[PDB]
DNA sequence: ATCAATATCCACCTGCAGATACTACCAAAAGTGTATTTGGAAACTGCTCCATCAAAAGGCATGTTCAGCTGGATTCCAGCTGAACATGCCTTTTGATGGAGCAGTTTCCAAATACACTTTTGGTAGTATCTGCAGGTGGATATTGAT
DNA sequence: ATCAATATCCACCTGCAGATACTACCAAAAGTGTATTTGGAAACTGCTCCATCAAAAGGCATGTTCAGCTGGAATCCAGCTGAACATGCCTTTTGATGGAGCAGTTTCCAAATACACTTTTGGTAGTATCTGCAGGTGGATATTGAT
């Protein structure tokens, strides 16, 4: 499967210089890994993912899943609401923060920029035959 | 004495001016793009007309012609024509 | 890991190709327009006698034709070049029609 | 009368439209298939302008006739009216 | 003091006409308020996006007036536009130019 | 529920059992006639309508209805199609 | 011409692959339903003359 | 959520599915095209069917929907309803 | 012992599979397969299953037209091996791609 | 030409799922009568666009020659596909449960329709008028073909 | 590589057919304001079918081996297509003419619609019933492939 990584991170969803992933195809920068690293020491040998190595961990077994998860429910037995929970954590790779579509809704003159910003229709609108400007009369 | 032709001369020449503001049309490109106009506009409505056909609805509204351009439009064409739509719309109703 | 982030003769063949550069570019009619009336108003006429056309009626006509033979010469083409040959013959445009869906 | 006229579709007009199609050599037996395609598309395309003719109570055919009776044929053609 | 709907709306295309000519089509017994202008703002792009593309053919040609070849020559190239209007012949448009590989003499 | 589901099952009965007297039919091949009665009188209606459209007129009426048959059966089904609607009218304006 | 397809397979009643079968191996029908997929109607048997043996 | 399924439409009916087809020999790499086609297909139909779903406001797919995608590009469908 | 010649049986098979109606691909399989390829336009999806039968039904439909249109390809090539490059040239001509 | 070996079909029984009626019955949908508007059929008429003739002149089609290159046939050879076993696995079923989702009922309420005016806008003739472009000419340039 | 011969492209120039443009003007139609009706949205409900397990049974898929036949490459050769030249013939353009057919205008009347009432009827459900067929079993035999 000789494919390439994505030219974006996978975390903010944005461009930049990446660390990128051997075995899937994610990239993401440096600062949007967990935790940080820092570019200039990099460890070198086989950089893996959260989720490909949670696999790689498991052996891609999933019955070993089951195992692992039941004895962690078990120790766990002080919080035992938040065992699951605590569990999957370990499975994800890192994210950036994001409000959920049903508390930005609340506010109707509220409306997402183009990565992720807050705008509130003070924002004039970016100029479209200002392309058009570039070229002009 | 004859009747009149309507036609959309008059609104594709306003959208060229927008786009080339320089540049001429001929006549038979003119002509090309009446008909343009006019195939693109019965596929739609058709397609709507379809739409409200199956549901039992007898009304069309901005939702079949959505998903009527959904259906019919490939691709990137699809994603910004509804853009275009919802925009148009919801400065309708603004005011 | 990865971080990737004695007088002159053309041999055969060339005025073929200088021809269809020529033929690829041009936008006109490649059929006379008399004898296309003609015909048309033949098949019309031991369709219904007694017939008239408007001019734009035969050009029209003339156009839709020549567009799906343009169409039809391209499939025969590539039937050609799949048997390894360079000549079309009668059985590529069989083929091209069969597999469209024209006769069977 | 209006008889023969199938070969006032002459040979260099076939060449033609096959030098517009990319064609590069062409046999001797193409000519016959040609004109016999040629035929039968016109005279499927015929039958329907005359139908929507008649249909009118017309005897002029007009241009809407034949782009009506090629777009019932999936191939709609655009420029000449509609 | 009567502004028009496309005005109101933001459009070059007329709403009133295509909300007539929904009505009077026979397409349904009803026809809502936002279906034309919904409609006749698809036209709009349509109509802008295919009309750039043929400029920039005319441009590039040395030309300065649209012609049907710059319509086919726009068309043809682009492969959402050839999706979306396959079946469909362009009087006096022409063909695009192309040459099979094992035609060109070597 | 409620609801009632019409369909073409007795008619087609009917018309087997007059032309092949001891020849019964499934259920699966009732289904693919209902489908192709419907598809058909789709097709017909629509081109009925189109056909109206063009000359300008409102009543769908027997020539219309005509004209689409001619316009949508090929020859020989056609030219018994006609024959049996105009019988069938024929017959029902002089009762 | 699907119950005599029918009669002619040595059968009673008629499945769809006898509409299937009557419908393919008609000229005009064929041309009206060319585009038409018929449920469990199957496809009609034919065999091209350079597959044969020898 | 389901992964690759695409090796479930075995060999061997592929090799069915061509000899009801009429095909007497069988290359060694028709089975990843078999696969592909089919895949192309597939999606362009479920994507329209599950576009009539949604407008009618459901969550399951009727078969309705299925024959109204197939009809929509030429794929008539006789003996589910319609 | 007794061995059929290259050939022989897949005419017989060709016989026996023109002359049945029945479906050629598991059921279950394809079913999985569906699911999954509905997964990327909305999640939480349910199908009739009549949905899927008429699925199965159009594809096996398809991919049998697809391959006699094949087979009159290999032909015409002075073969009796269909090869992926007779599928390409069905699908061109035929205006899929 | 002979013969064993399969695989296919022809003949017969049987249990059962599907086709066939019947009453109910019951909405519910189609036929009957009537008053009304309106859209399509007749008659007239003007005028526009089509068919016919004509001529003339040049551009295109036709027939011939000669030769080069392509298509078709033959040989050979390797490798790739098919046919037959032998395991093993994963599909089919069928039985049961949970439960989400879809279809039916009632309100009501927001939205589309119908009608009368009035101003605007888009279209057609007439006429106008610039101007981009098509036609013609020369000059330079790139490409082709035989040494 | 050299060089000579053609075909194509670029730069310049000129006339004219077509696109931009009012202006009249003007007639059609779109937007505004009210009152009415009706269709679609929201909440509730029940009951239906779709998802999820379970548990065998066995029928199909997978991997291996072997061999034979087919696809692909190399040679050769005839024949058929192309390129070029001379000849003539017939398409295209310009122009006028007759005249038939089409589109607009007025009249008006046969027909389709809308409403209300009564009567078949055809569609779902039991509800039952029965028989055409799918499956199973034996035996004849038609074809294949190795002698
Ligand atoms: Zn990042
Ligand atoms: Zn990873």
């Amino acid at each position: 499967i000789d494919f390439e990584n994505e030219d974006f991170c996978s975390a903010c969803n944005q461009s930049g210089s990446f660390l990128c992933c051997d075995t899937c195809p994610k990239s993401f920068h440096f600062l949007c890994l967990d935790p940080p690293i820092d570019p200039n020491n990099l460890p070198k040998g086989d950089w893996h993912c959260n989720e490909c190595k949670f696999k790689i961990f498991i052996n891609n077994s999933m019955a070993t899943l089951k195992k692992i998860e039941s004895n962690f429910i078990k120790q766990n037995n002080n919080v035992k609401i938040f065992a699951k929970l605590l569990f999957n954590i370990d499975s994800h790779n890192p994210k950036q923060f994001q409000l959920p579509n049903y508390i930005k809704e609340t506010f109707p003159a509220v409306k997402t920029g183009s990565r992720g910003q807050y705008s509130d229709e003070n924002d004039k609108i970016p100029l479209t035959d200002r392309q058009l400007f570039n070229t002009s009369y | 004495k004859r009747s009149r032709k309507e036609s959309y001369s008059v609104y594709v020449y306003k959208v060229l001016k927008q786009v080339h503001p320089d540049t001429g049309i001929s006549s038979k490109a003119m002509g090309i793009m009446n008909s343009f106009v006019n195939d693109i506009f019965e596929r739609i409505a058709g397609e709507a007309s379809r739409l409200a056909h199956y549901n039992k609805r007898s009304t069309i509204t901005s939702r079949e012609i959505q998903t009527a351009v959904r259906l019919l439009l490939p691709g990137e064409l699809a994603k910004h024509a509804v853009s275009e739509g919802t925009k148009a719309v919801t400065k309708y109703t603004s005011a | 890991a990865r971080t990737k982030q004695k007088p002159h003769r053309y041999r055969p063949g060339t005025v073929a190709l200088r021809e269809i550069r020529r033929y690829q570019k041009s936008t006109e009619l490649l059929i006379r327009k008399l004898p296309f009336q003609r015909l048309v108003r033949e098949i019309a006429q031991d369709f219904k006698t007694d017939l008239r056309f408007q001019s734009s009626a035969v050009m029209a006509l003339q156009e839709a034709c020549e567009a799906y033979l343009v169409g039809l010469f391209e499939d025969t083409n590539l039937c050609a070049i799949h048997a390894k040959r360079v000549t079309i013959m009668p059985k590529d445009i069989q083929l091209a029609r069969r597999i469209r869906g024209e006769r069977a | 009368v209006l008889r023969d006229n199938i070969q006032g579709i002459t040979k260099p007009a076939i060449r033609r439209l096959a030098r517009r199609g990319g064609v590069k050599r062409i046999s001797g037996l193409i000519y016959e298939e040609t004109r016999g395609v040629l035929k039968v598309f016109l005279e499927n395309v015929i039958r329907d302008a005359v139908t929507y003719t008649e249909h009118a109570k017309r005897k002029t055919v007009t241009a809407m006739d034949v782009v009506y009776a090629l777009k019932r044929q999936g191939r709609t053609l655009y420029g000449f009216g509609g | 003091k009567a502004k028009t709907r496309s005005s109101r709306a933001g459009l070059q295309f007329p709403v009133g006409r295509v909300h007539r000519l929904l009505r009077k089509g026979n397409y349904s017994e009803r026809v809502g308020a936002g279906a034309p202008v919904y409609l006749a703002a698809v036209l709009e792009y349509l109509t802008a996006e295919i009309l750039e593309l043929a400029g920039n053919a005319a441009r590039d040609n040395k030309k300065t007036r649209i012609i049907p070849r710059h319509l086919q020559l726009a068309i043809r190239n682009d492969e959402e536009l050839n999706k979306l209007l396959g079946r469909v012949t362009i009087a006096q448009g022409g063909v695009l130019p192309n040459i099979q590989a094992v035609l060109l003499p070597k």
